[PDB]
């Protein structure tokens, strides 16, 4: 602390950040692949059907939460 | 009258005190087989956390929700595969698997 | 003299009305990915995987789609949710769609003195490190609320169009650099 | 309203507990009466009004460059830090008053004055007892080093203050 000025100057010559960021951040903020594929207006009804709950699953959920 | 039922505590320094901001949650982490059976439960039910918490007695519904959000943010392909695959709801075999997981965690604690 | 850095939108929030009443009980019963608990919350949570969005559908037809990355992706997600509601057996429509909020993130790649920033723009900023490590700036021009971190990362919110966030970042970049 | 005066008398009582001057008392009552005008704060929770008392006292303390941590306030305010910070952000966004930053030197001095390593007490032997002025100057130099080396920015200041005073206490007599 007697001559900490020049010492800190040289220390910054050779920025304090959290340890989780100084682990060689090679790929900083990787660019995500832009995906604006919208189709015409939708895709299909197969996904609608795969989202809809089957009667078997409905009855099973009712039995479980009875 | 309190017949030496409690012990005086020499706390609360009148000088000053600081803050904590973190009190209760203190969750418990998962494991590989537990993540596997959790993905199985997802594929078997969906996203309704009520049924998932009902079928998981030993893990909290809030922890299950946090895990699902973490998986949605990190591993999307796995969630997609889980939703692609489907399994009819099994109750007795699921209770048997719950007993198996209880035995496994007991063995872990023994280790 | 542009800044040379472009923010990345991470969440797009938009409200849209269906124009008809809905039965949340049947909506949650006839769906697999449906999450709803009337005693806990009066909104059904719908989740699809194209833009990985989340829709908060209510009984009055109002649904808020969040988590998208672009306005077109948010519109596509809202239309897919509307189609799902229609297939559930309701006369749902796609009316009154408008971007409500968009959250973005960016990095400047150099440290920032939060104390100096707040001393220079106190009337436009607020810094309380004992509560949140990030300085909260209220952008002068649009309703941009910015969280600036010491590491050089800035999160922007409170806009309606991508151009607003872009010009806000372009205006705030020289202030942080200086 | 009785809730107003009540909460207000609570502000005054907290001022008397912290032994703050009547000027601070007046500033606190003035800021409380100013904040009571808003309806969102007027018709609020009881915890909301209590944290309003706390935040008004904190703003009054900050307006005169006086050091006072928020934990010490929350300790005697019967509240939790989460709701405290939430309502503090809400009220500052609703009012827009000047919020001077907490100076590091004043906090260092106030926290070092609490330590008992100045007068030889029965528990602490004489070896641990050190000089007050030199140790405070060393702690000030160390916390200035920490503020110029990007150690206090983004982190809680009091842990750094404690580390600095501990390093000073050890350097004054390493053996």
């Amino acid at each position: 602390l007697q001559h900490r000025q020049s010492l800190v100057r040289s220390a910054f010559r050779d920025l304090l950040l959290p340890p989780c960021m100084l682990k060689s951040p090679k790929r900083i903020c990787p660019v995500p692949p832009v995906s604006t594929v919208t189709g015409d207006e939708n895709i299909s009804d197969s996904e609608i059907e795969q989202y809809l709950r089957t009667p078997q699953e409905v009855r099973d959920f009712q039995r479980a939460q009875a | 009258c309190v017949v030496e039922e409690n012990d005086p505590i020499f706390e609360r320094g009148s000088t000053t005190t600081y803050s904590s901001f973190r009190k209760n949650y203190y969750s418990k982490p998962w494991s590989n087989k537990e993540t596997d059976m959790f993905f199985l439960a997802i594929s078997m039910v969906g996203t309704d956390f009520s049924m998932i918490g009902q079928l998981f007695p030993h893990r909290a519904r809030i922890e299950i929700k946090n895990k699902f959000k973490r998986e949605e943010k990190t591993n999307g392909w796995r969630i997609d595969k889980a939703f692609q695959e489907k399994r009819p709801f099994d109750f007795d075999f699921f209770a048997h698997l719950l007993q198996k997981v209880l035995a496994e965690e007991e063995k872990r604690k023994q280790k | 003299e542009s800044s040379g850095i472009v923010p990345q939108l991470q969440n797009i929030v938009s409200t849209v009305n269906l124009g008809c009443k809905l039965d949340l009980k049947t909506i949650a019963l006839r769906a697999r990915n449906a999450e709803y608990n009337p005693k806990r919350f009066a909104a059904v949570i719908m989740r699809i995987r194209e833009p990985r969005t989340t829709a908060l559908i209510f009984s009055s037809g109002k649904m808020v789609c969040t988590g998208a990355k672009s306005e077109e992706q948010s519109r596509l997600a809202a239309r897919k949710y509307a189609r799902v509601v229609q297939k559930l057996g309701f006369p749902a429509k796609f009316l009154d769609f408008k971007i409500q909020n968009m959250v973005g993130s960016c990095d400047v790649k150099f440290p920032i003195r939060l104390e100096g920033l707040v001393l220079t723009h106190q009337q436009f900023s607020s810094y309380e490190p004992e509560l949140f490590p990030g300085l909260i700036y209220r952008m002068i021009k649009p309703r941009i609320v910015l969280l600036i971190f010491v590491s050089g990362k800035v999160v922007l919110t409170g806009a309606k169009v991508r151009a607003e966030i872009y010009e806000a970042f372009e205006n705030i970049y020289p202030i942080l650099k200086g | 309203s009785r809730s107003q005066q009540r909460g207000l008398r609570r502000v005054r009582d907290l001022c008397r507990v912290l032994q703050l001057p009547p000027t601070f008392e007046d500033t606190a009552v003035a800021y409380y009466q100013q904040a009571y005008r808003h309806s969102g704060i007027r018709a609020a929770r009881l915890q909301k009004k209590e944290v309003l008392v706390g935040c008004c006292v904190l703003i009054t303390c900050r307006q005169h460059n006086w050091p006072l941590t928020m934990g010490a306030i929350c300790t005697l305010l019967y509240a939790d830090l989460d709701v405290f910070s939430s309502t503090y952000m809400q009220i500052v966004k609703l009012l827009g008053l000047d919020v001077p930053s907490l100076c590091l030197a004043e906090l260092v001095k106030t926290y070092c004055s609490s330590f008992k390593l100045f007068q030889a007490s029965p528990s602490v032997p004489a070896k641990y007892v050190e000089d007050k002025e030199k140790m405070l100057s060393r702690t000030m130099q160390l916390v200035e080093l920490a503020n110029e080396t990007w150690l206090v920015t983004g982190r809680h200041p009091l842990p750094v203050i404690t580390a600095a005073t501990f390093l000073a206490w050890q350097s004054l007599q390493p053996a």
